[PDB]
């Protein structure tokens, strides 16, 4: 008797991978944008402590 | 080009992920907006302070 | 991880049926033994030259199926269309599994009219533990165009159901006989399912598959000449080929119906003829044994003397369920047997579940 | 992404059809059945050589296609024009989809007049799945000169349509009657397109074809040589053929019209036997089966009779609508038949586009 299983592949494995990738792509997107957020925050936090310097003068 | 609005359609764990991915990238989106428009209020403060 | 999954039929195109068989216990022994079935008419748009084409609305269908099963079980093995797969023999020097499984995609490349973007699955017809480094080896490829499998795992996913085996219907289909298959074992028997879509010849010594081959011709075409010739539409014109052929008081009507449907009768007739013809490659002396019929199709009145008469073998309906422990109180032996054919499948992959 | 898509006769030349098929709802049961049927005579200058020569005027009869039939979809399959398609067999080695498609790139080169600039596309005359890797190739090769593709792209575009599949009338003509040919499948039958612009042939064993040829001469010449005798111009000549050769009170034109058209009768009799004898390369001692015609021009009063006794082979008009549902609420059976061998591609592609 033959027992046979067509269960992953293709166009639902390569379907899976695509839905991987593309999934790892926003992370890394998502990821960097985060970072670049965070940079200016930074950056506004040093100009927040100038100006309250400014105030006390 | 037919099977492809069946899926478009339809969704499980690929349009999930999609959907979760979209609003993450909306949630940033605003919270970069929100972290700029600190800026310019801080600028604005910086201009008035100096005015004093 | 183990359940006992589920079963449906779904490349029935006609029907979308469902079969939960588990262990039932009974004086503290216990067995295999059907637990539900349920069948519902296929809503077309559905499928179309053997591919899922609304997989929302197939989704819909399955979560009736299993409504009306009452079952728990959210596992399930189902099959690809007989359109959908090329199945075919191939020759090959067995060694390594990586380098055969390679070297099968390499040749069946050859085979195969599509990208890959193609499904590649064998086994072998012949126990692997029977020859030689280099000798002797002997795959059947089963090959599908990719996103058949896709539309059906789409499907499977949004009916809340997680696919474990994605089989074929031509074997699935045998899984019920292949018991009583393997108590004659130098027996060449012929096993038949003639479905909506298409019409699969299985030939087999033993359990053992000698060859498969798929025809395009089914009940379809039989409800097609009845509603060309009477202009009705495909459902009366169905139902007019059930009832209208197998009634005590059809008298009147296999003048009318046969006359439409006689064309149909002797091009499958050809067509059977014909694949018979086209295996008989060995033994050029000698004759035939016995066959089986399923699908519902089969369940043409009269169809199984006339194709006994004409292939010059005995072709037998047979009831699948024997397989399975059936509790009188909860199923009716003869409504069973009376949709068995249709069933087959149904059942067979259902086998292939717990195991 | 799945529409059920439309279907025009593009390349009619003498009139663009457009029909839409879809799955109609009766009972709870579904199936393919036709919605819509659209004709209008092709206002010349659109098509030139087989090439779409005034992309304006064509797109503005296909808006008046889609709004005589009311249909909302607006995706297309539809053909090229048997003179802008060069098809042609050729014999290769199967291998990878990337080798084969290069390696048939490389043998049509030769075969092609033109730059490629050019169209390839390829189809196996017997299913890949049946042999092993560098042996048995045959694909058959359909190739355009890019643009009649472009014309075609740009008709479709301005009519609002997206097209899918740009497919050949040859072939598209079949597949009304590729149920009706899967039936008997080792018998020979031939099938003529005789169109306005060109008459094809295609002949095949099952609805596997063996081979096709195109002819240049068309319904066009038999009109044309009313037109020289009686110096009239084409659409008076065109309906003396019609009605003239038709009519119960015809008895007194048949020898002005036949003595007119006697020429063109033998020539054409003259190119199929021509063709029909080039074909019959392996079977010295064997003879034909039966045929069908499509097309129009197969419409001439009692050529189906002259054809059928000059040819040696029964030759049958055909009814495609016989592959559809037809509601006769909405569809008269008698017109239906009427027009069905002007529609027959007309629904070929069309059962193309929801496939
Ligand atoms: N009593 C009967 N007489 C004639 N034909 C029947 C009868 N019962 C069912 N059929 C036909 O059998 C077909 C359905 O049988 P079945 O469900 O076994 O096929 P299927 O497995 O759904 O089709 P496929 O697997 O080929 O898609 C229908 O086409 C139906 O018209
Ligand atoms: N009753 C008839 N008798 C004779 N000729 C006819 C009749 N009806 C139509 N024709 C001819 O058939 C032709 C149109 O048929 P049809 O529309 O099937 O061809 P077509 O598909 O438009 O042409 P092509 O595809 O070759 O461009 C016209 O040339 C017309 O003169
Ligand atoms: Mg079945
Ligand atoms: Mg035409």
């Amino acid at each position: 008797m033959m027992i046979r299983i067509n269960l992953l592949p293709v166009r639902a494995v390569k379907k899976r991978e695509m839905g991987r990738q593309v999934l790892v792509l926003f992370a890394v997107v998502l990821i960097g944008a985060g970072v670049a957020n965070y940079l200016w925050y930074d950056d506004r936090q040093s100009e927040l402590e100038a100006h309250q310097a400014g105030v006390a003068s | 080009m037919d099977k492809y609005l069946d899926q478009f359609v339809k969704a499980p764990p690929a349009i999930k992920f999609g959907g979760l991915a979209f609003v993450v990238g909306a949630l940033t989106a605003a919270n970069f907006f929100m972290v700029i428009q600190p800026t310019e209020e801080e600028i604005g403060w910086a201009v008035a302070e100096r005015r004093k | 991880a183990k359940g006992k999954l589920v079963l449906g039929l779904d490349i029935g195109s006609t029907s979308i049926k469902m079969i939960l068989l588990k262990e039932q216990r009974k004086r503290g022994e216990v067995i295999y033994a059907l637990q539900s079935f349920g069948m519902k008419p296929l809503p077309p748009e559905a499928i179309v030259d053997g591919a899922l084409m609304n997989s929302t609305a197939i989704v819909q269908a399955v979560q009736d199926l299993m409504s009306e099963l009452k079952v728990k079980g959210k596992d399930v093995a189902i099959g690809v269309s007989g359109h959908s797969v090329i199945i075919k023999k191939i020759q090959m020097p067995r060694m390594s599994q990586d380098e055969l499984e390679e070297s099968i995609q390499w040749e069946a490349e050859q085979y195969i009219p599509f990208d890959v973007k193609d499904v590649n699955i064998d086994t072998q017809i012949l126990d692997g533990g029977g020859n030689d480094a280099t000798g002797q080896m002997d795959v059947l490829l089963v090959a599908a165009k990719k996103d058949m499998i896709n539309d059906y795992t789409t499907v499977v996913s949004e009916a809340g159901l997680a696919p474990v085996v994605v089989d074929v219907d031509a074997f699935a289909v045998q899984n019920m006989f292949s018991v009583n298959y393997d108590v004659p074992e130098r027996e060449t028997v012929v096993l038949i399912n003639a479905g909506a879509s298409v019409v699969n010849i299985n030939i087999i010594s033993n359990g053992a598959t000698v060859f498969t081959r798929d025809v395009t011709i089914g009940g379809n075409q039989f409800t097609e000449e009845i509603q060309k010739q009477l202009n009705v539409s495909y459902e009366e014109a169905e139902a007019l080929k059930i009832g209208g052929n197998g009634a005590d008081a059809d008298a009147v009507v296999p003048q009318d119906v046969e006359r439409v449907l006689s064309s149909v009768a002797e091009q499958v007739a050809g067509e059977i003829q014909r694949s018979l013809d086209f295996y008989a490659g060995t033994a050029a002396d000698s004759n035939f044994s016995k066959v089986y019929l399923s699908g519902g199709t089969a369940k043409i009145p009269a169809l199984f003397k006339t194709i006994e008469a004409r292939t010059g073998v005995p072709v037998e309906i047979l009831n699948p369920f024997r397989k399975i422990e059936v509790d009188n109180r909860k199923f009716d032996p003869a409504f069973v047997m009376d949709v068995a054919p249709m069933a087959a499948v149904a059942v067979g992959l259902a086998l292939r579940r717990p195991g």
